[PDB]
């Protein structure tokens, strides 16, 4: 596998080269991409190819302050654009995201929220919104959960976390807490139940966004402005 | 009539919502232990099982804080019901992959 070819195909920003390129040496990465490309030929695959890696383009590895783990992408057209949780601009936030945003507003009564769900502004500000499965068949959730993204994505996150300490991780729900277990002596690891309304604990009460900001300050890092609107 | 249409009729009738309002559905997976009441989750039945979860939403459902849902496990029906504002879960159906625990689907009519 060839970085130049890989980068072109997915319109990956080159600043993520050193965390991602090592993946291409792994035979499982070659199977993953081949299997992904085979899905792409046999079925409608989401999000659009150019978006699968949109998270690379919003910020650079060095910009990343917070890591928020998703499972996989919305499977209805229009919704996913390559970030965890976030939807495209004129999509009404579904129950999970709407609860994420409610917690934000609870944590920050002053936060500017448009009533929209697109999280690009956070992404640009270093909030890495990353699903452990990067693709899905249109119509069928978790349909790609076992083709091998989790390994690939877990590698990239491992390399990211290794570069320097003092990331915040926000790990919401059992999948995320199981998949990603950062060294709590090195990073700030924040855990909660899933934001879906189906969760026993309402997510509206999650204080992660505040607690993460207090953490960054202790480390000389400017806090996130969690406003969804500019 | 699809299950989810039966559920929608039961709901819009129970809470007197606009019957013809479009509902949208959020479909995600999560472990039964993190969703169901403790009394419905045992080792060797629903415990540690990943349910495929369907949660319905609209403007008036949001206004209501009413969350209708249908849960599956590998295409086995597991639950139909709804959660309210205070997280009181109501069930019209529950199966623990071993047997039916609760079947009040006749309520839908």
């Amino acid at each position: 596998l060839d970085w130049t070819t890989f980068r072109r195909v997915f319109l990956i920003d080159d600043a993520w080269r050193p965390l991602m390129e090592p993946e291409l040496a792994n035979p499982l990465t070659a199977h993953l991409l081949a299997e992904y490309n085979r899905r792409c030929q046999t079925e409608e695959v989401l999000p659009p190819r150019e978006d699968v890696f949109s998270w690379t383009r919003y910020c650079t590895p060095d910009e990343v302050r917070v890591v928020i783990i998703g499972q996989d992408p919305y499977h209805h057209p229009g919704q996913a654009h390559g970030l965890a949780f976030s939807v495209r601009a004129n999509v009404p936030p579904p129950p999970s995201l709407r609860n994420v945003l409610a917690a934000v507003k609870n944590c920050y009564p002053e936060a500017r929220m448009s009533g929209h769900g697109c999280l690009e502004k956070w992404a640009r500000d270093g909030v890495l919104l990353l699903n452990t499965t990067l693709t899905v068949k249109r119509g069928a959730a978790a349909s790609h959960s076992r083709i091998g993204w989790d390994r690939f994505v877990g590698g990239v996150i491992r390399r990211l976390a290794a570069r320097r300490p003092g990331l915040v991780f926000m790990l919401w729900g059992t999948h995320a807490q199981n998949a990603i277990r950062p060294d709590p002596r090195v990073h700030c690891v924040l855990k909660f139940s899933h934001p879906s309304p189906l969760s026993k604990v309402p997510f509206g009460t999650c204080q992660h966004f505040l607690v993460a900001n207090r953490y960054l300050e202790t480390r000389s890092i400017s806090p996130i402005d969690w406003s969804v609107l500019e | 009539m699809t299950l989810e249409l039966q559920l929608k009729h039961y709901i819009t009738n129970l809470f007197n919502l606009p019957k013809d309002e479009k509902w949208e559905c959020e479909s995600i997976e999560e472990i039964a232990d993190d969703i169901l009441p403790d009394q419905y989750v045992r080792l060797g039945a629903l415990s540690n099982k990943i349910l495929q979860t369907y949660t319905y939403y609209s403007d008036t459902l949001h206004e209501s804080n009413i969350y209708p849902f249908i849960l599956y496990y590998q295409k086995q029906l597991i639950a139909i019901g709804y959660i309210d504002e205070n997280h009181d879960m109501d069930f019209l159906y529950l199966h623990n992959t071993i047997m039916p625990l609760l079947d009040q689907r006749y309520l839908l009519t």
